[PDB]
């Protein structure tokens, strides 16, 4: 019909396809690119975890040994 | 016929990895008499296809230019702005 | 799938066998016996059929391929299973 | 098993070919893994010792038992492929079509003209192939399913309307 | 069996007292499931019935726009940040390794995730890299626009849908920001 | 090659099977004889099914045999057996359930639908 | 009741009258206007009950079945006129009044107020069933059929003759409603365990009781077709009907003598079932399903709970229906190749696509699929009898695992696959067989619109 | 709530018409599927205005 | 973390235990803690019928985040800083229940040395 | 069909053993009755416990579905071995090891599961604080009651 | 191994059959003897609306109107949101504002 087959060969393509597969596969990369930019948080983390070791006994509220 | 079937003198093995087989059997004494008809599978639009890494970044040599646009038409607004 | 004709089934049992390398593809024609005029054996007609099998995309039993002998009786077993009558 | 040493060995070959690439995938791959079985049965293929060659064969066949692809690649139309009965429900037998209204049969009046000389036909040979049947099968009943061709001219074939007039593969 | 072990990560999802995240996946896996589905549709349609990927290869440029959609869904399946799948799966995961629950449990939903990456590489890898394994007499053809338009329209909503709908959606729990990098 | 070991579910392949060999005088002509009977039965039917006027049902008596000999014997699982075992466990779980409600340890607050 | 058993009297005149060609046209079109009259039954009350007269009252457990007798008459002409279409004009009339005669009696046993009449007019089903079964059956077993069916019923009717008659002695009534205030309970004692057994195992072999079921497949294999369509229909329900008047003055001795019945039931049910998996006959299939199905409405009438009885109304009433549907589907097949055997015509989906819609929906019915009345009626036997014991929520979820295999499995066999080749004798579904399937699954799925009509009077 | 509960019925029962039409056969054969195709891409838009009244102001009933 | 690998295979006795814990009075080695103050009344939690879980000490930015987000609609992208403040002080409130279980670890700690130290000098 | 020709009693002596294999269309060597124990079969053959599903597919069968040639002894389980029921053919993997590999399957992730739950997974974290008295009010607590106040502390 | 002479004959004379019945299945011209852009597309979408949207609407709201929301409890809507600082659009009372915050921020 609009594509005639082909015996042992690459197929015959039409342009819109190649066209529009192009455009919506940068469409993915624009839009994971541009989500880094802005949400990079999403994927390392949005706050610091605090390390559990560097707060004092004064903070904790630990007495001393003696009493 | 409407159908045409290409010439099949073209298919050879030379070239494409079924040459490669060849010699591991010719170092058997043997040979590999079908080699031609698989030729057509490594040749013409078939040959040099791309890998997976190369499937995966498709669009990106214009999803990251649009990129660029995008993220230097907003740097220009908020200097502005 | 697009339909098959008889003189197209011929063209391609042809030319996979002129693909083989045991065959003379000046010698070969569709009323050539593997075994009498070809010298083929018996192991090569089984490769023959697995080829034409992979061709057409559809398997041959063992009890109706050991009788196909010539390209001729390959052509008249697929348009047979295949309802090809042009 | 029916079959002759001869036919086991080919069986084997064209089973062991099928599995051989179900594993390789690759053509390349498989090519050279094909002409390494198929020199291992040129090995033995004068052996003329009928008790060493059914020996071979015996082992070859427990060989392929270990190493047969557990998922092999079947044909999408063979028995257990993925086509394999898919049309059966649009094969109709063509005995329906007697039983088709008059408004029904009007709509084709050619194609239902052509079906009545096939209907003739078939009523004016059945007699003479019942007769060669009988004049042909050795007495007790036939020894085999394999079926006679016609042999005078104007006599079709014993036993063809179901052959000739079976369903399409298509039928739809 | 994809679909069994993306159902099984939503059971898992319930068993961690997540009912919404686990409403979440249901809405954003729709998407690029009923695609992959699609797509392998439309691979099996142009091989003339063919199911069996050792029998195909070679379609990443025969079948452009089938191999967008697959990779799309493909990435979106196995959680590429920003895609539809990620605004859910990412979620889960975090509360799942956050949450007081069993620790089998957790790692074997941690090494199924790993096994997504694998099977949906073995699609991509055998489909559509690679050198054709199909019969010769090629009738690759996917430029139907009923075909066209229902992968687009689908492929669309597996790029955006995770997005539109996780900023749409009320917020019904406390959901667990503060953990280590790891 | 670790033998195939045959179960009652996975039977053995023919091309494992010892007998499948070792062809004798016998065996084929008992195969022979089996091919036999099996090509009279199919000229059998095929008079009948090719026949142009038939327009009806070929009885096959084998599956008249088989029903009949299926439909005969109309009269473990299927004594006092089952019967005794389910009685105690309802009975067993009732007289408990009985007691509880009795004693006003069993909890029907909103039952009211029985 | 007059006002209906008047009309069903002159169904025979009309018959014998009717001019040679016109007695099925005229008794069906005359039934069919004596069912559209039933409906005035359904004036139910809240609390009291429809009492015409002395001898007859209707109340909303009769009714539903009134209206299911009246309504199966003019559906047996249909699927009898067929393979009687030979038969002498005289033995055609016969048979007619055969089939009159039974519906006259059904209505009276449903609406017999005395248990005395209601036992006469119960056991008068007899003769008519039998006649129909062994001159117009077509085989050799016919006769044993007929003695089966016999032999079973009076082994049970008999002592319940006596009981009843002892009841009146010692009670000063038997009439229902007199029963309703005057019941005094029964206490513990050998003479009462008797006394319990004789008033119920009459109405368990009709039922039929699993143990006592072996004379109905025999009788659905060897009936005719209307003879299937009435037994399975409606004289099933005569037990049914029976046990859920009974049990009134058996109390509370039902609270132990149950427990073996149960038993049978919970455990015949699944044993049914899973025999209909493997049944070669498909006329010995529904038949062996009807035994599956009627096991809920025993155990349901025993355990005597408001759930139990609106779940044994409906499932009755909806299994009625199906059961009868699916004999005339079986039959309209067996008129074409004369075989039971479900394995002989196969894949009649692709040669007869309507009445393959016709065998979809008789056989989702069949296995209850919501909403249908048929699910209705199970569901509420279900919840009831998981507050008798929770444990029997296995043995009732296991019964609808066995029930839609088989159910799909009759479907797949003779519907769907491959067709015999050699069959070639399967002419187009005729109009009558259409309109006869259609006159059992519609008013079926209609109900599913208003099922108060068919829950009983626990309603 | 009436525009909300009246559209969110109106979904469901557009679903059905299509069913309707077939099993009361006023319909069309000459091209079903795009009839049923069409059906949902309408059903689909009035179930957006019930979604988007929830999504505004939680409504819910 | 590396606490399930100290508890687990390490010493349990003196690892907190998630499901009794605090097993120490709150003032202990605290001269005068001040008690947390709740921003949103029970009625205004009641009003915005809040899920009870999220009726926690945060509430109130909760609160003004679902209201700034019916107010923006159908800007779905509004309330940039309103989801973040309620998600800051989740961390923050997070946060204190990470210093609790330090907090408890620690005094076992002390703990075990008391025990110790009173043990062999016994 | 003549009443000669449907099943009977077990045959006894060779004579009735002859008869019973040629009224079921078999060779007198391979016919075999079931064995004579009063369970109903009769003389019916005892024919191989093999599912329809092991016979060649490419054969012209009568039946094609079936698998069945007119005429031929049906086994008496046939319908249990049609090609939608039970099968029979070989598998690439022994029976019995199938059954432990996939009951130590199932074993060991049962054993491993309740290791888990012995041994849970959690936060370094303390409980979840909530406010008026651990929501007494708001989880249904009855009002009249004053209870026992949950006081928390900053930290 | 190959066909023998009968074999071979046979498949020759049924092909002959199959193949001239496979060439009578074809239609001729006459078969079947049946008995006796925008503007269109909006027309014609226009009509689905109204057919199949307008007056399923049109029917809907009639019946929850005027046969379903008058008998009680039909229509349960959960109650709406009040935040603070809201207005009560039926009392026109105002909802008091939170009390100040401590003012963490980061
Ligand atoms: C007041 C008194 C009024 C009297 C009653 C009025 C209703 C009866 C009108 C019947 C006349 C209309 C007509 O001509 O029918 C044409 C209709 C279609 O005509 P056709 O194009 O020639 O199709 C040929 C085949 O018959 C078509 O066969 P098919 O299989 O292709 O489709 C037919 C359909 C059978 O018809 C249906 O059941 C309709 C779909 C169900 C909804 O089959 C199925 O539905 C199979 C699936 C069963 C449904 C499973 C889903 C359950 C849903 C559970 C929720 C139920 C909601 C409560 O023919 C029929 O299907 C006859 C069935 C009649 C019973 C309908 C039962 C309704 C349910
Ligand atoms: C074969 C049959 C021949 C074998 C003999 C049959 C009789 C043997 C069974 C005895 C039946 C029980 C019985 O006889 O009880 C008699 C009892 C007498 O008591 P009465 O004097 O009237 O009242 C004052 C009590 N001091 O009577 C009563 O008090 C009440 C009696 C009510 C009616 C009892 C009817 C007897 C039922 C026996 C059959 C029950 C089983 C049916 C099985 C059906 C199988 C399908
Ligand atoms: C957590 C909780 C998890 C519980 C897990 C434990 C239960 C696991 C076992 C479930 C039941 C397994 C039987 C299912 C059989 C089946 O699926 O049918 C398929 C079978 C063949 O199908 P297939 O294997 O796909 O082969 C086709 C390709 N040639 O075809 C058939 O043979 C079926 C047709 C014949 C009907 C056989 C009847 C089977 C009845 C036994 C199953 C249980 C019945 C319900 C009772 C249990 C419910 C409590
Ligand atoms: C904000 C969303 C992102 C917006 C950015 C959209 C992306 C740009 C859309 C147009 C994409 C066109 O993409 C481009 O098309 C041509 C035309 O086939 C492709 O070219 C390919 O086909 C043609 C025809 O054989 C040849 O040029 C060449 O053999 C081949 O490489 C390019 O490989 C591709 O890079
Ligand atoms: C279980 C509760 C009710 C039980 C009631 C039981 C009473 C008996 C009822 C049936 C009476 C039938 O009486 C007679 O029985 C036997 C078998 O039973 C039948 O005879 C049939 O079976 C016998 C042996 O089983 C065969 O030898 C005989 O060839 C066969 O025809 C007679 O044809 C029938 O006339
Ligand atoms: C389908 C089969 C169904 C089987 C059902 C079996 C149910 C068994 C019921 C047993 C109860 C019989 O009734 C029970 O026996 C006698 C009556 O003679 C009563 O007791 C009476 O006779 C006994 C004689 O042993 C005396 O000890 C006692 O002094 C006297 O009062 C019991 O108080 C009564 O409870
Ligand atoms: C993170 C991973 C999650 C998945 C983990 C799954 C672990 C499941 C382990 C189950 C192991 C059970 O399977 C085990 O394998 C060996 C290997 O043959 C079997 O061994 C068997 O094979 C051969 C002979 O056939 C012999 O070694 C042995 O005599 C025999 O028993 C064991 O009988 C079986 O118990
Ligand atoms: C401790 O906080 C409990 C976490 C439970 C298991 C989570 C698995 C993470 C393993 C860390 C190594 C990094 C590999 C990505």
């Amino acid at each position: 019909a609009h594509i005639e087959p082909r015996y042992r060969q690459f197929p015959q393509l039409t342009r819109s396809q190649v066209i529009q597969a192009e455009f919506f596969s940068a469409t993915m990369w624009f839009w994971i690119l541009w989500r880094f930019w802005h949400d990079s948080d999403a994927v390392l983390g949005h706050f610091p975890y605090p390390d559990p070791s560097q707060w004092t006994d004064e903070e904790l509220g630990i007495p001393p040994d003696d009493e | 016929s409407k159908m045409e079937l290409p010439d099949y003198k073209q298919w050879k093995i030379e070239g494409t990895p079924l040459e490669t087989v060849q010699e591991k059997l010719a170092a058997r004494g043997l040979r590999d008499p079908w080699g031609r008809n698989e030729a057509w599978r490594y040749m013409g639009g078939f040959a040099n296809n791309v890998s997976f890494v190369g499937a995966l970044l498709k669009g990106f040599k214009w999803g990251f230019a649009a990129f660029v646009v995008a993220i230097g038409a907003e740097y220009y607004l908020e200097s502005q702005k | 799938a697009p339909p098959l004709t008889l003189e197209g089934i011929k063209d391609r049992v042809l030319y996979v066998l002129k693909l083989y390398d045991k065959i003379d593809p000046e010698k070969l024609s569709v009323n050539s016996h593997f075994m009498k005029d070809l010298g083929l054996d018996s192991l090569d007609q089984v490769e023959i059929i697995m080829a034409m099998e992979d061709e057409f995309g559809f398997e041959i039993p063992d009890i109706d391929a050991e009788k196909l002998m010539c390209p001729q009786e390959i052509v008249d077993y697929i348009a047979d299973k295949k309802d090809v009558y042009e | 098993a029916y079959l002759t040493h001869q036919q086991k060995v080919l069986r084997l070959y064209k089973r062991a070919l099928r599995h051989l690439e179900s594993w390789c995938i690759h053509r390349d791959k498989y090519r050279y893994f094909a002409c390494l079985l198929r020199a291992r049965f040129d090995e033995h293929k004068n052996e003329k010792d009928m008790v060493k060659a059914t020996q071979l064969l015996r082992e070859a066949e427990e060989e392929f038992w270990h190493g047969q692809h557990p998922q092999p690649y079947i044909f999408p139309e063979s028995p257990g492929g993925t086509s394999y009965e898919r049309y059966e429900c649009y094969k109709v037998p063509e005995w329906c079509l007697d039983d088709w209204h008059p408004s029904e049969k009007a709509m084709y009046p050619d194609y239902f003209a052509k079906r009545e000389q096939w209907k003739k036909l078939r009523r004016e040979s059945w007699e003479r192939e019942v007769k060669q049947l009988q004049e042909e099968t050795p007495v007790g009943g036939p020894r085999t399913e394999a079926l006679p061709p016609a042999r005078k001219q104007g006599d079709l074939p014993p036993l063809w309307w179901h052959i000739v007039t079976r369903p399409r593969e298509r039928p739809m | 069996f994809s679909t069994s072990s993306q159902l099984g990560l939503m059971m898992v999802t319930i068993g961690i007292n997540q009912p919404y995240l686990a409403f979440l996946h249901i809405c954003t896996h729709a998407f690029f499931k009923a695609m992959l589905f699609m797509c392998s549709g439309s691979i099996i349609h142009s091989l003339n019935d063919e199911q069996d990927i050792r029998k195909m290869g070679g379609l990443f440029k025969a079948m452009p726009f089938t191999t967008t959609a697959l990779i799309v869904g493909s990435l979106a399946l196995t959680g590429m940040p920003f895609l539809t799948g990620f605004y859910s799966k990412d979620l889960i995961i975090e509360a799942a390794n956050t949450s007081y629950t069993n620790a089998w449990a957790l790692l074997m939903t941690l090494i199924a995730t790993s096994f997504t990456a694998i099977y949906s590489t073995r699609i991509i890898f055998f489909a559509l890299l690679g050198q054709p394994r199909f019969p010769t007499l090629v009738n690759i053809n996917e430029n139907n626009p009923l075909l066209i338009n229902s992968i687009k329209r689908l492929l669309i909503g597996s790029l955006f849908a995770g997005y539109i709908i996780s900023n749409n959606i009320p917020p019904t729990t406390i959901p667990q920001m503060t953990m280590p990098y790891y | 090659f670790p033998k195939y070991e045959a179960s009652r579910l996975s039977s053995l392949p023919t091309t494992l099977d010892p007998a499948e060999y070792d062809i004798s005088s016998e065996t084929r002509k008992a195969q022979a004889e089996r091919l036999a009977i099996r090509s009279r039965l199919k000229r059998e039917y095929q008079l009948q099914y090719y026949d142009p006027s038939r327009r009806g049902v070929i009885e096959d008596p084998a599956l008249v045999r088989w029903t009949y000999a299926r439909s005969a014997n109309i009269y473990a699982l299927f004594g006092i057996g089952p019967l005794v075992f389910w009685y105690y466990v309802f009975k067993t779980d009732r007289d408990r359930k009985e007691k509880l409600i009795q004693e006003g340890k069993l909890d029907r607050t909103f039952n009211i639908s029985y | 009741m007059l006002k209906y058993i008047i009309p069903t009297i002159m169904l025979m005149p009309l018959t014998w009258l009717s001019k040679n060609n016109m007695i099925w046209v005229n008794s069906t079109a005359h039934s069919l206007l004596i069912s559209f009259t039933s409906l005035l039954l359904m004036n139910q009350f809240g609390d009291n009950s429809l009492n015409f007269s002395l001898l007859f009252f209707s109340d909303s457990l009769s009714t539903p079945l009134l209206i299911l007798t009246m309504w199966l008459l003019p559906l047996m002409l249909m699927a009898s006129q067929h393979h009687l279409s030979k038969e002498n004009l005289t033995r055609k009339k016969l048979f007619i009044t055969m089939l009159i005669s039974l519906q006259l009696f059904l209505i009276m046993t449903f609406t017999a107020m005395e248990l005395i009449l209601f036992y006469i007019l119960f056991e008068a089903t007899l003769v008519p069933t039998l006649i129909i079964i062994t001159r117009w059956g077509n085989q050799t077993e016919r006769l044993n059929a007929g003695l089966y069916f016999l032999f079973y019923t009076l082994a049970g009717s008999l002592p319940l003759l006596v009981a009843l008659i002892y009841i009146q002695n010692t009670v000063g009534s038997l009439n229902f409603l007199m029963l309703q205030y005057w019941v005094q309970p029964v206490h513990n004692s050998w003479s009462n365990v008797f006394m319990w057994l004789a008033c119920m195992m009459a109405f368990m072999v009709k039922m039929p009781l699993y143990g006592l079921h072996l004379w109905l497949p025999k009788a659905h294999v060897e009936a005719p077709i209307a003879g299937s369509m009435v037994l399975a229909a409606v004289l099933l329900k005569l037990g049914g009907y029976g046990m859920l008047r009974i049990t009134l003055i058996l109390n509370p001795m039902t609270d132990f003598m149950a427990y073996p019945f149960i038993m049978l039931s919970l455990w015949g049910m699944i044993m049914t079932s899973s025999i209909c998996l493997r049944q070669t006959d498909l006329k010995s299939l529904i038949a062996y399903s009807s035994v599956s199905h009627m096991a809920l409405v025993i155990v349901a009438i025993l355990i005597q709970t408001p759930w139990s009885y609106m779940g044994a109304t409906a499932l009755m009433i909806a299994h009625g229906l199906t059961s009868s549907m699916l004999f005339c589907l079986a039959n309209s097949n067996y008129e074409r190749i004369h075989s039971r055997t479900m394995i002989l015509a196969r894949g009649l989906q692709t040669l007869l696509p309507l009445m393959a819609t016709w065998w979809l929906l008789a056989s989702l019915t069949n296995l209850a699929l919501p909403p249908t009345i048929n699910l209705i009626g199970e569901l509420f036997v279900v919840m009831s009898t998981f507050s008798w014991s929770n444990i029997t929520i296995i043995l009732m979820g296991v019964n609808m695992v066995i029930t839609a295999l088989y159910s799909l499995y009759m479907l797949i066999m003779t519907q769907r696959g491959k067709y015999t080749y050699h069959i070639n004798n399967i002419s187009p579904s005729f109009t009558r067989e259409n309109a006869l399937m259609s006159l059992h699954i519609l008013p079926l799925l209609l109900l599913t619109l208003n099922p108060k009509i068919i829950l009983g009077p626990l309603y | 709530m009436n525009m909300f509960s009246s559209l969110s019925l109106v979904t469901l029962l557009l679903l059905t018409m299509p069913i309707m039409m077939m099993s009361f056969n006023t319909y069309k054969p000459s091209n079903y599927p795009l009839y049923v195709k069409t059906a949902i891409s309408y059903a689909f838009i009035t179930s957006m205005i019930p979604t988007m009244m929830f999504i505004h102001s939680g409504q819910e009933l | 973390g590396a606490h399930l690998a100290r508890r687990y295979l390490g010493d349990a006795s003196v690892e907190p235990d998630p499901l009794r814990m605090p097993t120490f009075p709150p003032d202990y080695g605290f001269p005068e803690r001040k008690e947390r103050e709740m921003v949103a009344t029970q009625q205004e939690m009641n009003d915005a019928q809040l899920v009870l879980q999220q009726r926690d000490y945060c509430a109130h930015y909760l609160i003004r985040f679902l209201k700034c987000k019916r107010d923006s609609f159908p800007n779905f992208l509004a309330c940039k800083h309103e989801r973040h403040d309620w998600d800051y002080c989740e961390h923050l409130d997070y946060v204190k229940r990470m210093k609790e279980f330090e907090r408890e670890r620690r005094l076992l700690q002390r703990k075990k040395r008391r025990e110790q130290r009173e043990a062999d000098m016994a | 069909i003549t009443k000669d020709m449907l099943p009977g009693p077990y045959p006894k002596t060779p004579e009735e053993r002859a008869a019973a294999a040629k009224k079921y269309n078999m060779r007198v060597e391979d016919y075999e009755p079931y064995p004579d124990d009063g369970t109903g079969y009769g003389d019916y053959p005892k024919l191989p416990d093999r599912s329809q599903q092991e016979r060649d597919p490419w054969y012209d069968w009568d039946h094609p579905d079936l698998r069945l040639n007119w005429g031929e002894p049906m086994h008496w389980d046939l319908d249990m071995y049609i090609r939608n029921r039970v099968d029979t053919s070989p598998t690439p993997v022994n029976w019995n090891l199938m059954c432990k590999h996939l009951f130590g399957f199932v074993a060991f992730m049962l054993f491993m599961f309740w290791v888990g739950e012995t041994y849970p997974a959690y936060q370094p974290v303390g409980p979840k604080q909530y406010p008026y008295n651990n929501l007494y009010l708001e989880r249904g607590g009855d009002p009249n009651k004053e209870p026992e106040p949950v006081v928390h502390y900053e930290i | 191994s190959g066909y023998t002479p009968e074999e071979k004959l046979r498949l020759q004379q049924l092909r002959e059959l199959r193949r001239r019945w496979l060439k009578d299945q074809e239609l001729s011209p006459r078969e079947p003897v049946l008995p006796p852009n925008v503007i269109y597309k909006t027309y014609r979408h226009s009509i689905f609306a109204f057919t199949h949207v307008l007056i399923p609407v049109w029917i809907i709201h009639y019946y929850l109107k005027y046969h379903v929301t008058t008998k009680p409890y039909t229509i349960v809507e959960k109650k709406p949101r009040i935040f603070p600082g809201d207005t009560i659009l039926e009392t026109g009372e105002v909802i008091p504002p939170m009390k100040e915050f401590p003012d963490q921020h980061h």
